[PDB]
């Protein structure tokens, strides 16, 4: 439909209401595949829809702003996303990222290992995760929820998100977790995004737009995730690439958001009405240090 | 005494009929920029394209050192823009040219500064 020239489809919020039982993904365009530009990569172009449909929420743009990439190296040993990323975010923005293994990425900062060995000083203002493991994908056993990096995930962002701050999390029809879809019901507003470059693929990007640091809604995930799959079940999207060819209006405008630091007995409704409309951070503006746990091993005769 | 020649080696190479190196990260972009050889986004114009900076760099991509005596990347972090004729080896170019310090464009592909 008119879908086609979006960069891709959020889950209607009808869908999101419903009392699904979960089912097995089987999508209608399945196989399919876009055309991409001459000599664009998949995953520029699905960061790219990624990055214009977060173009339409109301993400906090602070000064200094700092954004942390999980999942962020390819099989060919660079960093597509991250490039895009980059290129999306204000000139400045601290950007770090990290993956299982190494890459050479644009990145202010780069961590290599598994993400659980990944420790921040600071807060975040937005977090992305790529991460995926392809062994998730096995129609032959039934479909849990999966631990392993969205264990951490959660973590991450109930310690280390900015009240005020977003994510964008990669999940598919094997790889999710309960709590990380219980964990939508701490922001303003949440949604599940299909890119329509990858529109044939069960992924999709889990978005937290502007943390509230607790429940406005109590989520169970495990059937929000059935909701998930039914709407994808049911509503077959169009491949499309037509986005990519309007990048006039692509750069994430600096807003300037306020930062503020404060303690948990002044946030007040007035306070989380200004979070819950893009319009404030709440975090300490220090220095960004980060570090990876390296564990030590002499296996010498 | 000793130190690998790394640029030398991928012009050998590619001299010798080597493959360019490949996986460089191209951007989407206007195509209405600049045209300023590395920038803090994407700038191509529409005789070029824009690749992400680490991606066409030798020393990056190759795990070296590089030759700025604190091991500065003129690349990384940032976005280069390749002559369209010349995108099927972004590495090459970046290694083969030169930026003009005073107008940002790469000598011989955009710098006029050698006309007035
Ligand atoms: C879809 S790919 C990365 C694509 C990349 N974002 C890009 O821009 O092209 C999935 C990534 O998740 C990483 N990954 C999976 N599990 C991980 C873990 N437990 N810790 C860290 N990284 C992990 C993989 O190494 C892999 O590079
Ligand atoms: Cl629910
Ligand atoms: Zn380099
Ligand atoms: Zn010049």
């Amino acid at each position: 439909s008119s879908q086609a020239w979006q960069p891709g489809v959020a889950m209607p919020n009808l869908y999101k209401m419903q009392r699904m039982l979960l089912e097995k993904c089987d999508l209608q365009n399945y196989g399919d595949s876009a055309t991409l530009p001459k000599g664009i990569m998949m995953n520029v172009a699905k960061y790219t829809q990624l990055c214009q449909y977060l173009n339409t929420l109301t993400l906090a743009v602070p000064y200094n702003m700092r954004v942390i990439h999980f999942g962020a190296g390819s099989d060919k040993g660079v960093a597509p996303g991250t490039a895009v990323l980059r290129q999306w975010l204000p000139t400045g923005t601290l950007l770090v990222d990290s993956d299982l293994n190494d890459f050479v990425s644009d990145a202010d900062s780069t961590l290599i290992g598994d993400c659980a060995t990944v420790h921040t000083a600071n807060k975040w203002d937005l977090i992305i995760s790529d991460m995926y493991d392809p062994k998730t994908k096995n129609v032959t056993k039934e479909n849990d929820s999966k631990e392993g990096f969205f264990t951490y995930i959660c973590g991450f962002i109930q310690q280390k998100l900015a009240l005020g701050g977003s994510v964008a999390i990669k999940i598919t029809e094997h790889s999710w977790n309960a709590d990380l879809y219980k964990l939508m019901g701490h922001f303003a507003w949440w949604t599940a995004f299909v890119t329509n470059v990858n529109a044939s693929s069960s992924e999709a990007f889990l978005i937290g737009c502007n943390y509230l640091g607790k429940p406005r809604e109590q989520i169970d995930g495990y059937v929000m995730h059935a909701n998930y799959i039914f709407w994808r079940n049911t509503n077959p999207i169009q491949l499309s690439s037509y986005s990519l060819f309007d990048m006039s209006k692509f750069p994430l405008k600096l807003r300037g958001t306020a930062v503020m630091s404060l303690k948990e007995g002044q946030i007040n409704d007035m306070i989380l009405s200004l979070l819950s409309k893009g319009r404030l951070i709440i975090r300490e503006n220090n220095r960004v240090v980060i570090s990876s746990d390296v564990l030590v091993n002499n296996e010498n005769l | 005494a000793f130190a690998v020649d790394a640029a030398k080696a991928y012009k050998d190479y590619l001299a010798s009929g080597g493959q360019p190196i490949t996986n460089c990260v191209k951007m989407l972009c206007t195509h209405t920029g600049t045209g300023q050889a590395i920038t803090v986004t994407p700038e191509a114009n529409m005789d070029q394209e824009s690749f992400g900076g680490a991606s066409c760099c030798l020393y990056c991509r190759c795990h070296i050192d590089h030759p700025n005596p604190k091991g500065f990347c003129d690349l990384k972090g940032k976005y280069v823009q390749i002559p369209t004729t010349c995108a099927n080896d972004p590495v090459g170019f970046t290694l083969k040219n030169t930026v003009c310090t005073v107008c940002g464009m790469w000598k011989g592909y955009g710098c006029s500064c050698d006309q007035l």
